[PDB]
RNA sequence: GAUGUGUGCU
DNA sequence: TCTGAATCTCTTCCAGCACACATCAGGACGC
DNA sequence: GCGTCCTTCGGAAGAGATTCAGA
């Protein structure tokens, strides 16, 4: 489940609340984008490695 | 000679006194000529003599020099018999702790110093340093320091402040506690604090220290400082074949444990380094520890092939030590063993003996004969006399055996019929012929079992054998009313095939004046056995007070019951035989015969049906061929049926309809009913497909097939076996319980391929693999349901009250499972009872009910009888005569003083141990019924549903929206006659008041995956449901539906745990919907695996499913799996999801909002209102805020844990719960047990009693103490002018009941002998040898039977 | 089509101790279990046969 | 006397 | 921060009788 | 031929000791 609204290029993919079905990642395949925005606050759940 | 054994601990002054003399040494024999050695743990000078009589180094050789000790030895020359008698003992140069009392959990050490276990285990293994005697610094009285923190509290503290370590250590902890002061302290302390944890901790120690100070004990002793040795003619070294000798155990500890002290003390002498005498004490510990209880430390000592050593504990404790192998059970002279045979020709008070067998065994029966006719002089002569077997010798046998009845016994004695008694009937060979017709109650097959004969020596014995053991007065099972001397395997085949009729014969329409002349046409062939003629019989009846009138008739019969009429004793009526005598027909035959006419007749009749049906068995020739099994024609379209529907359910799991688990599940549903119909189909085309003229056109009549013959008489069959001889043979069943899911299609009697046959090895490896594995834990079943009611007898004639259960003929969802008759039966009423002619009462009060009161209450339709049960009576230390009712093996009251407490264990726990290893005679087949989704009433009536909670459907049909409901079918008069369980979630075609005509169809439902359901409709909103934290959602694409399964408390996220999925119901606008009634929202739960196929906020009507839950109703069914269930009942263990209660009537509705979870109060109208409880939010409520509630009222739902129904519901009716599960359990396998056993077992349960309040009396406030010993205080002081105290029945299991006997021996040789003997030791008890096993431990007359006179004669004696 | 290996014989199931049991299948495994074992614990005879 | 293995009936 | 409920950890138990065979008993090192 | 000596691996349940949480 999305957290937050999954966007890239500006335009918006997968609304906010929204599961990301196994066309929103083919589309993002065919679209070929991988820098993403992201809140800061969705940071907290992550881990640094090293 | 003494009347009480005294447990306490051992003094050392004590154990001085025991002692006489000082071992110092581990030199045993000297590996030299064989004499003991100077010092050593064999010794003349400490112990005793070697030969009798006589000294040691040899300077006196006879008695006229007893009593002197000998100058160059110093050994005394007395008897040689008293190496068992005198112990030495060791002087250690340094303490050590004995570990029963310091590992034992609770460890006495443990909480007597109120430190922890570790600690002490640190301190006395020498890890770390303890305090003794704090003074002036900050050090506390039991601070524990280390190594670094000692040496640190040294450099800055070693002044007079001391701080030991070790044995000492303890040993000084110990000696310097006061009793008093800490008792008044922890007084204090427990009237003070508030807390329920501390005040049991606190409250299990004040009871230690009472204990203490009450007995002459001290808490010193608990740390050993001298250790007694065992006499050395109980660790014998026997010279073997050569130098060496015998490695026994405990030598080898002696050894090294006197090897730890001579070393200790040999540097100690040498004021050695404090850290090497430190490891060497700690040697000398561990020494002592295995040498005491071998085991309980880390890692148990081996003195070769590494294998643990016993201690002084293993052979104490456990299935090897003495208590369980030679103490409660022993080998026996004059005994013998073969292997037996048949030999019919004998009677039921007759055995075969071997003339050989006889000879040894009577022996000194011959040599005393022998020395009396002085054919004799001497006892030698006598004795080669018989060993040269004289002639003279075999005559005289004859004499002896005459009528001196021996013991046959067999090797596993399941119940009490194991062992009888029999006249020795002297015979050649080397085999013991049994009777026939007692191999059914031995459970003794002729395949090659040995049984074992014994010889009653003194009078007595032989006149118990004769009076009470044997086989003639033990024709009744102690389990039943049934007879235990059933014909069987040929003797009914014999009477089924001669009491039997076809229509053609030699002579058909003859006419013959009695059975002699029916005789004479059989005899000469002029006639079949078979015909069907008028015969004129002389039946007698009677009808006076015991006269028998004649009257003579003319019946239509056959030839053979003709024939066999002349066996019957005059007096039973000849509508017995004028059928086709099976196995039951002719089981009720006996039985009639024994309530009738009595004893003498019957065991008479029993040996001529036995003559009567060897010999025209016989000549009947019933044998078996292969063209006898006859295949049907039609099995294998019922086989193809069966595939098109697996096939279908297939696709139904496939696509999604359906999971594994509920194909599985429906799978065997189909396999199982299509087995189910071939059975039936080959059974109709086996029993009637025969073609007869009657010297015209073609008649039907009853098969005559042999496999027919042998499978309807009931001889040896069923339908299981000869089911699998042709036609189906069905599914078979794992060892673990679960069934195969592909049944093999094929019998016997044409074949098995090559891979049916690998999957049958399933099921034939299940049988075996259950019966050798699974036996053993319905073995200790009996063992410990012997243990918990051995010391229950018949002590009264009459108790003389009025309690009793209440007694109702059970219907739980088929046909009358077991009438009035069968239950009441034999059982003295506890009330006048009324019949439908009210305000006159029928039977009197206290009448025991017999057969013809019986047919008095069937006749008059009798529903409800208050009966006198076992488990109410009033008697103190047993049971009245009364409140128990029938011998259930004999046709009177019972006698007072009999031993029913061991009759009503075995009677329970050998139907499971036998029909156990029984599993495998059918072969492997699981046998599971067909799970039956419908209800086809069938009796004509009304209906009285009762406790129905049932809403509308979208049909408008009934559906029943609670657990606890069950559908009762009532007849036109008002009596009771039926009653089925409609479940969860079913819907209903009739209600309740309308007249249900006979053989239609109310109620449907779905076997599997019974669905949560609706009261109200409208959207639901998926609530705490999001895809992956708790729930798996699947979607198709293309339609884009979701049908989801959520996850269980186990593969859930630990985190997400607090998430609970539910679907919670909104209307149009999303705001909250009530139930009908309150005003609480429509909050359903959803448990694990529950399928739901809706989306969020659709539109639905009331009264519809809503999810699906997968039950997995799966299992073999047997009696091997499927009784851990009756384990669970008599252990009395607490059910994982126990159904709350209301503890208190009065009114109901909350208080507090979650606390944590829901609370709620119940408040009375009149009293005090402190009571609340605890509700987790796992279970629906089934009250509301606004209703009022009972006592015993269920809150929730669930199984019902034998405690909460004790304590609120009272002792009837959780004795009634037990009763009716137990019994049900009992009768899905056929077997046929009296509810008596039961019901002693259950007041077996009930004997402790935690007492409410101290009142007048002198019992603490919390401690539980026996519930005789209340009842008898309390009727005491009701005797005076106080009052009495105020208790409340407990319920503990058969383990945890047996392990907490008044008596400490009974439990020390049950089970966990270190933790009774221990405790027993503690408290100083002191045992009064009132029990059974007490009495066998000790070995004196058992307060039984025969012995019981006795016992109160030397009771009222003093 | 699909196959690629099959059974040697039908007797590569049993043991050689029951292998010797003749129309073995149709006994039960059961019966057939105690058969091949009380075959093992047979005795010889004086003249063989 | 104790361990180890095999076996019979339940 | 005290005190019940839940969990961790330690101990007990596991059918009865019988028969046959074997080994084994300190075995390592010095004398 | 004498003779004296210093491996793990069950599993069902009960109980007694810890940890948790929770108000
Ligand atoms: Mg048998
Ligand atoms: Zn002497
Ligand atoms: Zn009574």
């Amino acid at each position: 489940t999305a957290s937050f609204d999954i966007e890239a290029n500006g335009k918006v993919y997968v609304e906010k609340g929204r599961r990301i079905t196994a066309r929103h990642i083919r589309q993002l395949e065919k679209d070929d984008v991988k820098l993403i925005e992201v809140p800061v606050e969705y940071i907290a759940g992550k881990v640094v490695a090293k | 000679e003494f009347d009480a054994i005294k447990i306490a601990l051992a003094s050392p002054d004590m154990i001085r006194s025991w002692s006489f003399g000082e071992v110092k040494k581990p030199e045993t024999i000297n590996y030299r000529t064989f004499k003991p050695e100077r010092d050593g743990l064999f010794c003349a000078r400490i112990f005793g003599p070697v030969k009798d009589y006589e000294c040691l180094c040899g300077k006196y050789k006879r008695l006229k020099h007893r009593g002197v000790i000998c100058e160059k030895c110093g050994v005394e020359v007395t008897q040689t018999k008293v190496r068992r008698e005198r112990m030495g003992h060791i002087e250690l140069a340094s303490p050590t702790a004995h570990i029963w009392f310091l590992k034992s959990l609770p460890s006495r050490i443990g909480l007597l110093l109120d430190m922890p276990l570790r600690d002490i285990e640190r301190v006395l293994y020498f890890e770390s340093y303890v305090v003794i005697e704090g003074g002036m610094t900050n050090l506390e009285r039991q601070q524990i320091l280390t190594e670094e923190q000692y040496l640190d509290a040294l450099e800055e503290f070693g002044d007079e402040f001391d701080a030991k370590m070790g044995a000492e250590a303890i040993q000084a902890l110990l000696k310097s506690m006061d009793l008093e002061q800490e008792c008044e302290q922890l007084r204090e302390e427990l009237n003070e604090t508030n807390s329920e944890t501390k005040r049991k901790k606190l409250t299990k120690r004040i009871k230690l220290l009472e204990a203490f100070v009450q007995s002459g004990n001290k808490p010193e002793w608990m740390i050993l400082t001298v250790l007694p040795v065992l006499p050395p003619d109980l660790r014998p070294l026997v010279p073997l074949d050569g130098g060496r000798f015998a490695t026994s155990d405990l030598n080898d500890l002696y050894r090294r444990v006197i090897n730890r002290n001579n070393r200790l003390k040999r540097l100690l002498d040498l004021a050695a380094p404090d850290i090497i005498v430190r490891n060497e004490k700690r040697m000398l510990q561990e020494a002592v520890d295995a040498l005491l209880d071998n085991g309980r430390r880390g890692r148990a000592i081996t003195g070769s092939n590494k294998r643990p050593l016993k201690s002084l504990a293993d052979m104490i404790k456990g299935k090897q030590g003495r208590f369980r192998q030679n103490l409660l059970g022993k080998r026996v002279d004059y005994s013998g063993r073969s292997v037996i045979t048949v030999g019919p020709y004998l009677r039921l008070h007759q055995c075969g003996l071997p003339k050989k067998m006889a000879l040894e065994l009577f022996k000194p029966f011959i040599y005393g004969k022998l020395e009396l006719r002085g054919l004799a002089t001497t006892i030698k002569a006598a004795k080669k006399m018989v060993e040269r077997e004289e002639a003279v010798v075999w005559d005289i046998l004859d004499e002896v055996i005459r009528e001196h009845p021996v013991l046959l016994n067999r090797a596993p004695t399941l119940h009490r019929l194991g062992i009888q008694a029999f006249e020795p009937v002297l015979i050649e060979g080397k085999a013991i012929q049994l009777h026939p017709l007692v191999c059914a109650a031995y459970n003794a097959d002729f395949d090659g079992d040995q049984m074992a004969v014994h010889v009653p020596l003194t009078l007595e014995a032989q006149l118990e054998a004769r009076a009470l053991m044997m086989s003639t007065n033990n024709i009744l099972s102690p389990a039943n009313g049934e007879p235990i001397i059933v014909p069987s395997q040929d003797v009914v085949l014999g009477l089924y095939y001669m009491t039997r009729d076809c229509v053609n014969a030699k002579g058909e329409g003859m006419v013959l004046t009695g059975p002699k002349e029916a005789e004479r046409l059989y005899r000469s062939g002029l006639a079949s056995l078979h015909a069907r003629v008028k015969v004129r019989i002389t039946e007698y009846e009677k009808d006076a007070n015991g006269e028998l009138v004649a009257k003579t008739s003319l019946k239509d019969t056959t030839v053979g019951r003709a024939i066999l009429w002349m066996i019957v004793p005059k007096g039973l009526p000849y509508s017995i035989v004028n059928q086709a005598l099976g196995k039951k027909a002719i089981s009720k035959m006996l039985n009639t015969c024994y309530r009738i006419l009595g004893l003498k007749p019957t065991v008479i009749f029993a040996d001529q049906i036995m003559y009567t049906g060897f010999a025209y068995a016989a000549r009947s020739g019933a044998s078996v061929g292969i063209d006898d099994m006859v295949i049907p024609e039609k099995k294998h379209e019922i086989i193809s049926e069966a595939e098109a529907e697996v096939a279908e359910i297939q696709e139904q799991f496939q696509s999604g309809l359906v999971t594994a688990g509920e194909r599985y599940n429906k799978v065997i549903d189909i396999w199982a009913a299509a087995n189910d119909r071939v059975s039936k189909a080959m059974m109709d085309n086996l029993q009637t497909e025969t073609v007869i003229n009657r010297d015209g056109q073609e008649e039907k009549q009853v098969s005559f097939n042999s496999i027919y013959m042998m499978a309807d008489s009931g001889a040896r069959g069923s339908a299981a076996q000869i089911r699998q001889l042709a036609g189906m043979r069905g599914l078979m069943a794992k060892p673990d319980g679960s069934i195969i899911e592909t049944p093999i299609t094929a019998n016997f009697r044409e074949g098995l391929n090559v891979l049916q046959y690998f999957i049958s090895t399933h099921g034939a490896r299940k049988g075996l693999a259950d019966t050798a594995l699974k036996t053993a834990n319905s073995g200790y079943l009996t063992r410990r349901l012997v243990d918990v009611a051995q010391d229950l007898v018949v002590t009264e004639d009459d108790c003389g009250t009025h309690e009793g259960i209440m007694m109702t003929p059970v219907i739980e969802g088929g046909d009358v499972k077991e009438p009035l008759r069968d239950r009441v039966l034999g059982r003295v009423t506890a009330e006048d009872v009324l019949k439908p002619g009210t305000a006159d009462i029928l039977v009197p009060r206290n009448t025991l009910l017999h057969e013809q009161w019986c047919d008095l209450l069937e006749e008059n339709s009798v529903d409800a009888v208050k009966v006198r049960s076992v488990v109410s009576c009033d008697t103190d230390f047993g049971v009245c005569a009364h409140c128990y009712g029938r011998d259930l093996a004999r046709g009177h009251i019972i006698n007072k003083g009999e031993a029913i407490g061991v009759i009503a264990a075995q009677s329970i726990g050998e139907p499971g141990t036998q029909l156990t290893m029984r599993t495998f005679h059918i072969g492997g087949a699981a046998s599971r019924a067909a799970a039956e989704s419908s209800i086809q009433v069938k009796n004509k009536g009304s209906i009285k549903l009762s406790n129905v909670k049932s809403v509308v459907n979208s049909s408008g049909k009934l559906v029943i929206t609670s657990r606890n409901t069950e559908l009762k079918l009532i007849d036109e008069f008002g009596r009771t006659k039926e009653s089925y369980k409609v479940p969860y979630g079913a819907v209903l075609a009739k209600g309740d008041g309308e007249q249900v005509a006979g053989g239609e169809t109310v109620a449907n439902w779905d076997p599997h995956t019974m669905p949560v359901i609706t009261e109200v409709s409208g959207f639901v909103r998926f609530t705490d449901m999001i895809d992956g934290q708790t729930i798996t959602r699947q979607t198709d694409e293309l339609t884009g539906l979701s049908s989801l399964v959520v996850l269980d408390s186990a593969e859930r996220t630990a985190g997400g745990k607090d998430l609970r999925p539910a679907l919670k119901i909104v209307d149009a606008q999303g705001n909250d919907v009530l139930i009908p009634g309150t005003d609480m929202p429509a909050q359903y739960f959803l448990p694990g695996k529950a399928i739901v196929q809706l989306e969020d906020g659709v539109q639905i009507s009331s009264g519809d499913t809503l999810a699906r839950i997968p039950q997995e109703s799966g299992g073999t069914k047997d009696i091997t799996g499927g009784l851990p269930r009756v384990a669970d009942l008599f252990e009395a263990r607490r059910p994982k999801e126990p159904a709350i209660l209301a503890e208190i009537s009065g009114i109901v509705s909350f208080g507090k909002e979650t606390k944590g979870k829901r609370r709620l109060v119940i408040t009375p109208v009149d009293g005090s209102d402190p009571y609340e409880e605890m509700i987790p939010k796992w279970r629906q409520l089934n009250v509301f805020e606004g209703e009022r509630v009972e006592r015993g009222d269920v809150i929730s739902d669930g199984p019902e844990a034998p405690h909460d129904i004790l304590r609120l519901r009272g002792v009837h009716a959780v004795t009634r719960y037990i009763v009716n599960e137990v019994q049900d359990v009992y009768r899905l396998q056929g077997v046929k047990i009296n509810d008596k056993h039961i019901e002693v077992i259950v007041r077996q349960m009930l004997r402790k009693a935690t007492i409410v309040n101290a009142g007048s009396s002198d019992f603490l406030e919390g401690e539980q103490v026996e519930y005789s010993r209340v009842k008898i205080a309390n009727r005491e002081l009701e005797a005076n002018g106080k009052v009495g105290a105020t208790y409340s029945r407990d319920l503990l299991g058969i383990t945890k009941a047996s392990l907490a006997t008044e008596s400490f021996i009974s439990a020390a040789s049950f089970q966990e002998t270190t933790r009774v003997l221990t405790e027993a030791a503690v408290a100083g008890k002191r045992d009064e040898l009132r029990g059974l096993k007490e009495n066998v431990i000790v070995g004196r007359l058992i307060p039984a039977g025969t012995g019981y006179a006795y016992h109160q004669d030397r009771m009222r004696r003093r | 089509d699909q196959v690629d290996y099959m059974d040697v014989s039908t007797q590569q199931v049993v043991s050689v101790g029951a292998s010797l049991i003749p129309f073995l299948e149709h006994d039960d495994a059961n019966r057939a279990l105690m058969g091949a074992n009380m075959q093992r614990q047979a005795v010889p005879t004086l003249r063989a046969d």
